[PDB]
């Protein structure tokens, strides 16, 4: 199964999402980048259902990219959450519910706060100082429990999801051929390329 | 519940010559372990020198032969009667086949003619349209005991020239029309024995450059 | 058949002006008269009630100034029923963003729809367009206080200052002159009332006869409350600006 | 006058204008000829060229293996007409596996053609047309006009000129009739009557069309050198 | 079975050629690889009708691209126009597993896989096994980057015929493609049967068989 | 639903909604378009008439399509922002489908095409609107400039102008824009098209709007001080 | 599988002397695994407050709808809605989705600014009416709590007597559910003030 | 007013007959058929020097064996090509070959009497379709707003038509070479031109069974302008 | 799609030298009950057609009023309606086979099996079948239900080839069709002995035969028959 994890640290959210796709028994990729740049602070990664996740992720990056050249402003990421959990909200009742899982990671320069979203498949939202979702949840979730402090500086937060992918390998069955990570703060989006 | 599916039997056979095509059928008409009919034609001329059969469901291969019949006629009235050549049938055929691809027509397709080099054509095609150009082709219920006597008497397959002890493979000939006819006779006569399905009589089709012609001959009606 | 009895009011004129559009600019301009003044610290809205009556129950009456939501309000200018169609749809487009976005709808971005629908009225389905002019007063967190105003035509511009219905003319060279940037809500008020009072048609300037509308940061601390005049409130202000 | 805005308006004498400017448009047309005996029924139409550059507009349309028909108006109108006949042809052979009877054809266009002239914002078929066939009652020649009145002649003719090609045919009438098994007098005879209609130009091989059907002979076009014969 | 690697010599596109009805066995000489455009190639696995006439449609789709834009589709516009259609009859019971493959400027050497699940992934290699698609080779140890146009058709044909020896479904023939700079080159159609022997001899592998 | 059809042929085969279309443009305030060696830039004028107005918030003559194309227009303000809209939706369905940015020829052939279809549908008017399209195509350093207007009709431009006195304006670029060597540097065809615009403006004040769009998504819009040190350079070389 | 205990939680409303009081849990869940403690499900549109249990992206959609309804409201009517006439609209708006309804358990608190008579009222998910006089209980403790507020409850408790009742009513049922804890709010409201008090509690 | 489909009391539809005076106002445009190919020009007729020439096109690919040009409202062409090069594709993607000239130009003549109270007026440009097929060869066809076409050997609309088409007259013979063809529609054009004929402002193209549809390079119509030049100063 | 309520069992034909017959039992059953005596379910059409109709009863009405329908309408503006344009029995079964096809295609099926038997214009004998599936075939003898299984056989040994149908006389092929009416009844527990006949002669024209019964029965054997093996009384 597919690990996405969202930590917000003091300055910062970092995204860790794992590069393998998988159908059934078989291997598809393992340098998949399971993430969209909704805009240049607002960065969403997604697990689910094949062809779902990148139809919802670039469908959601479309809406978001044409308020921001109809309007010339970037929506808070609070704004943008809201949008796409009432998009999946929609899609429940529909005739094929989407089945997307997505974390949202934004840094809000009206604030200067960053901010870390959880929507699951029905439009569940919450806001977390660290989140997961699927089999990776359970570990993660309770490891951070203990080491995640507010007032962390975005390199203790990189060591602490270092930590987290360490222990994901060895405690996971499947095989989810390492992580991306993304980090978004006041300056945007940047990859971590040393992971 | 209601079951909009059933199973007429039957087997047609199609075999490519080099300035000539044959179609041939069985006459024969089941339903479960009842004969409908011992005489009931499943191979059809559609014109410009096109002989077309679907085999499998009577219902549906009934329908798709009216279709592409229909089709036929549209193509003289919207293109000045340009001939219809046998791969631009065969496209079109798809395109009926794929239109009821989520209420598939239960069939096997078979046409034969002349290409437009003037050598011998057979095309084939699954239910929902997918189709390819063949030297040799059987379908129906009794295709499993005709194909592997077709890909070792008209392709010569798994035979070797005498004293090679397989280092040469027989070399591949075009057979006469008198030959071709002869293999889909005994083709027929074998698949009559073993198969409860085929019988009655025997319909085949030849096309040449002459016209479309037919020959029958009678089969074991047990 | 029905083509004899259709107006056609979606054409162009030889000039390539549209008619209705300029019939409809018209009728406006014999409305009682809104006026909008912002200031640093706040935004003010006063109308005129056309000729009005000794038995019209002043204090449950509104024909000028209407709320969208909390933190943007419109004076009217033209035919008040077709202006409620509007204000109805404003408040529901308000509502939906609101919906959507976890936020209150930046006052452009309302206006803009509203001026939308009137455009559409003039270009397709061969109906009259909306005879009303809006003057938008509203607070959002990227452009602070702002004026707005639209025309049946569907066109919206931006205003430090600015008056529609009757009388514009006179009304807008008179804010021209005593307007400065550095202007506070409590001046503002002063120069809408005597603005008015100067273009008005009627005898003299009455509690009775006007409608008046502040929107402050005057709310404790760091948010934006809507004052809707009470009846002995504007006879309060007119006293103490001393225009009676 | 007050009264031909449109095909939905009456005048005061109970005339359609609408509908009138719409025959208009035949008599424009160029000629076309039709004729029949018992055993064969023969279409014969000038066509038109626009100069010595182009081609010559076609004017007969083949509906099914048993009836077709010949234009004069617009040639756009008799594509939308010809082909419902084609359809409705084709309707009857599917469903009924009957060859549509001619006289049928004929009362399916009248109220196509109809609907048209009763309603506001659509306009008449602009195009009159000769329906030749062959059915289970023999040799058949209609005349449809975009009125909606269709009429079955032993012979006709429409089109600029058509009245002389239709007085020859009404003293030819016991000569023509009687051609029985002979396809080749027959269009001689049509050859002859659409003649009647010509001034200045004559019959060329690529200005020359005919259409023949009966009893044991498919609806088949002859253009170019296969009318040379004729000539 | 089938193959689409890249390399520094451009993309070698190789497919068996077996189609079955259960365990009938109804052709040996399917083409699996269909000519969308000189430069564009299609592999088909899963639905025979599904990847024959969705891929021909395309194909359709690309033409008309060329003559509204002046230009060649690019193999990312091309490949999600095939993603995007069949996104929309997903849960409808298609059964797709495709590979669009080809060269331009823009872009350079090119592989995009495209699922009927609407699954739609780029990579240097694709490989679908009966029933399994997979980012890596049938063998994937001859593997590296600098390899010979000739040497690194041996090894699609050699891939190919692995998986035919093992799996039941793969089978008949190889074709086997080149696609480069200024368009694709066919390199044949090689029957197994002839093909195993002849590999066997000169590379002395299929050692369990015996003959 | 109303299906009358306003725009018709007359017997002098003339189209009188799409040519009183162009009367809308004619009244509009002018635009201007010079593309230089490595960059365009869009002058637009802002009619005096007005005074008193919030310059913040009143919407602006220039609008972004993408980040790397630009539109200006003439005519019916309320017209215009409905074409800007399905451009800006458009611009991102490209993005979506094509997985690349629209060319600048192609964005102009959608929005003409749009002007097209309200010229042969029942029940609608021609916009009164004229457009000015300008922008570097994706990955591209050749400068794109195009118009568009009411009938449908499109084409490219060394440099053009629409709106009201576009006649003068086009007189002055005629003989001003040399095509063997256009405006070298971004000041040279900034200065070009500020000289194009004083033929007709009036007061050099904040009657005068400038963008400069560049290669890469570069676009800027100049200030009131930036134009009036250019207004000002002009007029004392013109005192010799 | 079941929709109303995906997510787990719990509210509980009582009355008192000229006052009434509505509290919730904070937990929200995906079965098991416990996912946030900070999702109240108690929100207010103007003196009117209304708790929702069930699935969690219809307590936030039934939350938005409401806002969204309740400010039309107000903008028409020119005053705040009541109680009474809130409870009506609940009912309405659930019975429209009657053949695919909304998986939440709405609860409504709040004092009628006008007669000054402390109201509560429940509802099922397509929006039938419970409008008892001493309590209303909802969500996947809904058993626990009837047996709590049944015994611990009597009438004219005084508001920070009312308080403690409410407050160990919600604490001991929650901790006799699996899916419900993980923090408590409690809302004490008179005519013209309202507390709102976080509850220390076990977070197991 | 009065309806949009109405007749004349001479029998034909007034909006059909104005827009045929669109058309007259329209670019010229010439084209040429011959057993060797079919050759398309056309005037382009910028309104200002300013305008970049290469961006009027006025002579536009449908498929690899059928080209058009057009003149008039050319801004109405637009969807026209449009449902052509769809007819064209659809029709290859149905039947595996190539769609016959005539029926291409049969399709696009079905969309013309489309109009009334479908779109709300009849098209204001004509096409002049060239292209080959196996059947009828080289062909040349002219499609007008009314619905009706015409084949012809050579043709010529818009501005200077019925001067144009009187020296097509006398020029055409059934034996002309391509590059008798190619001189003789830039001869025609040069002549009914309101400005001088150069490699910008005119624009030539042809249609082979070999090498299909192709639009020249300036460069290469300017040598054809210059070879026309020199042979007509020779006498 | 439905299930059948009141059903009619076999319809039985067969080709003869100079035209066609059909037969078929008067009985409408309701499961095991027999509910219905004398429900007709021959149907003739003009003087040249007779549809026979087993299966769903009312079906079989609503099929009634589309031939009777199709009558009227083939009448109108038709002067030939009596003569060259009157409905042939080919004409009749396409029609119906037509709507049988469309109606299973839509998932609602006619629960129907039909035989139409008539001679044509030119005095060929017509005899084809359809059913709910769409399902069309034609032989010198044809049957529905129980009648396949067992009236097929013995109508083929009258007529077993095309060749048979000159040398079988109207008295012949009568008589086997009795004889095969009398079988069903012995032993199709749905049958009654209660039945319809018609021919189809190119000379005599349409004669319709109501009111038969089954005659000249076989029971006196089972007098002698005692127990199931062992019982000797």
């Amino acid at each position: 199964m597919d690990i996405i994890l969202g930590i917000r640290v003091q300055d910062s959210v970092i995204l860790a999402s794992s590069k393998a796709v998988t159908r059934g028994i078989s291997v598809l990729k393992d340098s998949d980048d399971k993430t969209r740049q909704l805009s240049p602070h607002t960065l969403m990664s997604f697990a689910g259902e094949a062809g779902d996740t990148v139809q919802f992720a670039e469908y959601i990056q479309a809406n978001i990219q044409l308020y921001s050249i109809r309007e010339d402003y970037e929506l808070s990421p609070q704004a943008v959450s809201s949008f796409v959990r009432q998009e999946l909200a929609k899609s429940i009742r529909s005739r094929r519910p989407y089945q997307v899982n997505v974390l949202i990671g934004g840094y809000d320069k009206k604030k200067n706060k960053p901010e870390l979203y959880q929507i699951d498949y029905l439009g569940t939202k919450v806001e977390l100082p660290y989140g997961a979702h699927g089999y990776s949840g359970f570990y993660t979730f309770s490891l951070l429990d203990h080491h995640y402090r507010p007032d962390m500086t975005t390199e203790e937060g990189l060591d602490l999801l270092k930590l987290c992918v360490q222990e994901l390998e060895k405690r996971m069955p499947m095989d989810f051929k390492g992580v991306i990570v993304k980090i978004v703060d006041k300056d945007g989006i940047r990859q971590v390329d040393d992971f | 519940q209601f079951n909009p599916y059933g199973d007429n039997g039957g087997t047609i056979l199609g075999i490519a010559g080099e300035d000539f095509a044959v179609l041939a059928g069985d006459t024969r008409n089941i339903t479960d372990y009842s004969i409908n009919s011992r005489y009931e034609p499943k191979v059809f001329d559609c014109g410009d020198n096109i002989v077309m059969s679907a085999n499998g469901f009577a219902a549906d291969g009934d329908a798709l032969v009216k279709r592409f019949k229909n089709s036929v006629k549209w193509y003289h009235f919207d293109h000045n009667d340009k001939k219809l050549s046998i791969n631009s049938a065969a496209r079109n055929i798809q395109h009926l086949l794929y239109g009821k691809r989520f209420f598939p027509y239960y069939v096997h397709t078979i046409i034969a003619g002349l290409d437009e080099d003037g050598k011998g054509a057979v095309y084939s095609f699954d239910p929902v349209g997918s189709y390819e150009r063949e030297q040799c082709r059987a379908g129906g219920a009794a295709a499993s005991l005709i194909m592997p006597f077709l890909d070792n008497q008209v392709n010569f397959k798994n035979q070797y020239e005498p004293g090679t002890n397989g280092k040469v493979k027989k070399p591949l000939k075009y057979l006469s029309v008198e030959e071709v006819i002869k293999l889909v006779r005994d083709s027929f006569t074998s698949a009559t024995e073993r198969h409860i399905q085929v019988g009655d009589g025997l319909e085949i089709l030849i096309v040449t450059k002459d016209g479309v012609r037919k020959e029958f001959y009678e089969l074991k009606r047990d | 058949g029905s083509r004899r009895y259709d107006s056609r009011t979606t054409i162009f004129s030889p000039e390539g002006r549209l008619y209705q559009v300029e019939y409809a600019l018209e009728s406006i301009s014999h409305a009682g008269t809104a006026i909008g003044i912002m200031a640093s610290d706040g935004i003010v809205l006063a109308a005129e009630r056309k000729v009005t009556s000794t038995l019209l129950e002043q204090d449950t009456s509104t024909e000028k100034l209407y709320k969208l939501n909390d933190k943007i309000a419109v004076a009217v200018a033209g035919l008040t029923a077709d202006a409620e169609i509007l204000i109805n749809t404003a408040r529901i487009h308000a509502q939906n963003y609101l919906k959507t976005y976890n936020e209150d709808i930046p006052v452009e971005i309302l206006v803009r729809r509203l001026s939308d629908i009137k455009q559409g009225y003039t270009q397709h389905g061969g109906l009259r367009p909306f005879g009303v002019s809006f003057i938008y007063a509203g607070y959002d967190d990227r452009y602070g206080y702002q004026l707005y105003t639209s025309n049946p035509s569907g066109n919206y511009t931006g205003w430090k200052a600015i008056s529609v219905g009757a009388n514009t003319s006179a009304a807008q060279t008179l804010l021209q002159m005593d307007y400065k940037d550095d202007m506070k809500v409590d001046d503002a008020i002063e120069l809408a009332l005597k603005t008015l009072s100067k273009t008005t048609d009627s005898s003299a300037l009455t509690y009775d006869r006007l409608e008046f509308a502040t929107i402050r940061k005057g709310a404790n601390d760091g948010e934006v409350y809507q004052k809707i005049f009470k009846p002995q409130e504007i006879k309060d202000i007119l006293v103490k600006t001393g225009i009676t | 006058n007050n009264y031909d805005g449109d095909t939905v308006t009456f005048s005061p004498t109970g005339r359609l204008f609408q509908v009138e400017y719409a025959l208009e448009a035949i008599k424009q047309g160029s000629v076309t000829v039709g004729l029949r005996s018992n055993t064969h029924a023969v279409l014969v139409a000038l066509k038109r060229n626009a100069d010595e550059l182009s081609s010559y507009q076609k004017k007969i349309i083949k509906c099914d293996e048993h009836m077709g028909l010949s234009l004069a108006g617009l040639a756009p109108d008799a594509r939308v007409l010809s082909n419902y006949l084609r359809q409705q042809c084709n309707y009857s052979s599917l469903v009924f596996n009957r060859k549509l009877a001619v006289e049928r054809a004929g009362h399916l266009l009248c109220d196509k053609a109809q609907k048209n002239t009763q309603s506001y914002g659509g306009r008449p078929y602009g195009v009159g047309l000769l329906i030749i066939g062959y059915d289970k009652s023999g040799a058949h020649l209609l005349e449809f006009q975009p009125s909606g009145n269709v009429t079955e002649l032993y012979g006709t003719a429409i089109g600029a000129r058509s009245q002389g090609a239709k007085t020859y045919l009404e003293r030819t009438l016991d000569t023509f009739i009687k051609i029985d098994g002979n396809p080749d007098e027959l269009i001689k005879a049509g050859v002859e009557a659409i003649s009647q209609s010509l001034r200045d130009e004559s019959l060329t091989v690529d200005n020359l069309s005919i259409a023949i059907v009966g009893k044991d002979t498919p609806f088949t076009i002859y253009d170019g050198e296969a009318v040379a014969k004729y000539i | 079975t089938t193959l689409a690697f890249r390399f520094q010599g451009g993309i070698i596109v190789a497919v068996d050629s077996r189609a079955t009805a259960g365990n009938w066995v109804a052709s040996q000489t399917v083409k699996k690889v269909i000519e969308i455009n000189p430069f564009l190639l299609g592999t088909m696995a899963g639905g025979a009708a599904d990847c024959q006439f969705w891929e021909t449609w395309l194909g359709s789709q690309c033409r008309l691209h060329e003559l509204r834009e002046k230009e060649r589709i690019s193999v990312a516009a091309a490949s999600k126009i095939l993603s995007n259609l069949v996104y929309q009859y997903k849960g409808a019971g298609l059964s797709m597993g495709t590979m669009i493959c080809g060269y331009t400027r823009k872009e350079g050497p090119t592989i995009y896989y495209v699922d009927s699940d609407g699954t739609r992934l780029k990579g240097d290699i694709f490989c679908v096994v009966s029933g399994q698609t997979f980012a890596y080779g049938v063998l994937d140890s001859n593997y590296k980057w600098d390899l010979s146009v000739e040497d690194a058709l041996y090894l699609g044909k050699r891939s190919i015929l692995a998986a035919a020896h093992r799996d039941a479904y793969s089978g008949g023939s190889v074709n086997l493609y080149h696609v480069t700079e200024d368009g694709w080159i066919y390199h044949g159609n090689h029957d197994v049967g002839e093909l195993f022997w002849k590999v066997k001899e000169e590379e002395g592998s299929f050692n369990n068989v015996i003959g | 639903g109303y299906d009358r059809a306003l725009s018709i042929f007359s017997p002098d085969g003339h189209i009188f909604q799409v040519e009183y279309a162009l009367e809308a443009v004619k009244r509009g305030t002018c635009a201007v378009g010079v593309k230089g060696k490595n960059c365009v830039v869009l002058g637009c004028e802002r009619r005096s008439t007005l005074k008193l107005q919030d310059t913040r918030i009143t919407p602006s003559k220039v609008s972004k399509i993408d980040s790397h194309v630009v539109l200006s227009f003439s005519g019916l303000n309320a017209d215009s922002r409905i074409l800007i809209e399905k451009a800006r939706v458009e611009a991102q369905s490209h993005r979506l489908t094509l997985e690349d940015p629209v060319t600048v020829e192609y964005l102009t052939r959608y929005v003409a095409g749009v002007q097209q279809r309200y010229t042969q549908s029942g029940g609608v008017r021609p916009f009164g609107v004229s457009t000015l399209i300008a922008g570097f195509d994706p990955r591209d350093d050749e400068p794109k400039l195009y118009q568009t207007e009411p009938s449908g009709i499109y084409s490219s431009w060394s440099a053009q102008t629409i709106g009201r006195n576009s006649k003068t304006v086009r007189e002055f670029l005629e003989k001003n824009y040399d095509r063997k060597e256009p405006p070298a540097t971004v000041e040279e065809c900034v200065k070009l098209t500020v000289r194009s615009l004083l033929e007709v403006v009036q007061t050099g004040a904040k009657n005068i709007e400038i963008t400069v769009v560049k290669p890469d998504s570069d676009i800027v819009a100049l200030s009131s001080e930036e134009i009036n040190q250019y207004v000002t350079q002009i007029e004392q070389e013109k005192q010799e | 599988s079941d929709p109303s205990s995906i997510n787990g939680g719990i509210v509980v409303a009582m009355t008192g002397k000229d006052c009434v009081a509505i509290a919730c849990d904070l937990r929200l869940g995906s079965q098991s695994l416990g996912v946030s403690n900070k999702f109240e499900k108690i929100f207010h549109y103007g003196h009117v407050f209304l708790g929702i249990t069930g699935l969690a992206t219809d307590v936030t959609t039934l939350n938005e709808m409401f806002r969204y309804k309740t400010n039309l409201y107000k903008l028409k009517e020119e005053r705040a809605i009541e109680p009474e006439t809130f409870t009506q609209l609940v009912s309405s708006s659930l019975y429209e989705r009657r053949f695919g309804p909304y998986f939440v358990g709405p609860v409504v608190a709040g004092i009628n600014s006008k007669s000054g008579k402390p109201f509560i009222a429940g509802f099922d998910l397509i929006g039938c009416i419970d409008e008892a006089k001493d309590f209303i209980v909802s969500g996947t403790a809904s058993d626990q709590l009837f047996g709590m507020c049944e015994s611990l409850y009597e009438p004219n408790l005084e508001p920070e007597d009312l308080f403690e009742t409410i407050s160990q009513a919600l604490l001991n049922a929650a901790d006799r559910d699996a899916l419900s804890g993980w923090g408590a709010v409690v809302y004490i409201i008179k005519k013209d003030e309202v507390v709102k008090r976080y509850l220390k509690m076990r977070q197991d | 007013d009065r309806g949009v489909s109405t007749f004349s009391p001479e029998g034909r539809l007034f909006q059909v007959e104005y827009s045929l005076e669109a058309i007259k106002l329209g670019s010229t445009a010439i084209g040429i058929a011959t057993k060797e190919g079919v050759v398309l020009g056309v005037e382009k007729r910028a309104t200002s020097p300013l305008l970049e020439s290469d961006s009027i096109e006025k002579i536009v690919e449908i498929d690899r064996h059928i080209g058009c040009a057009m003149s008039g409202l050319t801004a109405d062409a637009r969807s026209m090509i449009e449902h052509a090069r769809t007819a064209a594709v659809t029709h290859n993607l149905y039947y595996d070959e190539d769609i016959n000239v005539e029926s291409l130009t049969q399709s696009v003549c079905d969309l013309a009497l489309r109009f009334g109270e479908l779109m709300s007026r009849p098209f204001g440009v004509a096409l002049l379709i060239a292209g080959h097929d196996a059947d009828d060869g080289y062909q040349l066809f002219h499609a007008e707003p009314s619905g009706t076409f015409y084949r012809y050997n050579a043709k010529a609309i818009g501005s200077g038509s019925e001067g144009a088409q009187a020296e097509l007259l006398n020029e055409w013979h059934s034996s002309l070479t391509l590059k008798e063809a190619e001189l003789l529609v830039l001869k025609i054009l040069k002549q009914v031109m309101e400005e001088k004929l150069d490699e910008n402002n005119a624009q030539l193209s042809c249609i082979t069974k070999q090498d299909g549809f192709k639009i020249y390079d300036n460069e290469k119509t300017a040598e054809l302008i210059k070879e026309l030049k020199e042979k007509e100063a020779a006498e | 799609t439905q299930q059948p309520i009141v059903t009619g069992t076999s319809v039985i034909s067969m080709k003869y030298d100079n035209g066609v017959i059909i037969a078929a039992d008067n009985l409408g059953s309701y499961g095991s009950l027999l509910r219905f005596n004398g429900v007709e379910r021959l149907i003739p059409v003009g003087d040249n057609t007779v549809v026979g109709i087993s299966g769903d009863i009312s079906d079989m009405q609503h099929i009634e009023r589309l031939l009777k329908d199709l009558v009227t309408e083939n009448a109108y503006d038709n002067p030939l309606a009596d003569a060259e344009e009157a409905l042939e029995p080919s004409y009749i079964f396409e029609y119906l086979a037509t709507v049988m096809y469309q109606r299973r295609s839509k998932m609602n099926p006619l629960w129907n099996a039909i035989i139409v038997a008539g001679v044509q214009s030119n005095g060929d004998q017509f005899l084809r079948y359809v059913n709910l599936l769409g399902v069309t075939y034609s032989s010198p003898t044809l049957a529905t239900g129980f009648g396949a299984h067992m009236a097929n056989p013995l109508l083929r040994k009258v007529v077993d080839r095309e060749s048979d149908i000159p040398k079988t006389t109207v008295q012949v092929a009568e008589e086997a069709i009795v004889n095969a009416m009398r079988v069903l009844y012995y032993r199709d527990a749905r049958s009654s002995r209660n039945f319809s006949l018609a021919i189809i002669d190119k000379n005599t024209g349409l004669t319709f035969k109501k009111n038969l019964q089954v005659e000249n029965m076989k029971w006196d054997f089972a007098k002698d028959i005692k127990g199931y093996g062992t019982q000797k009384i």
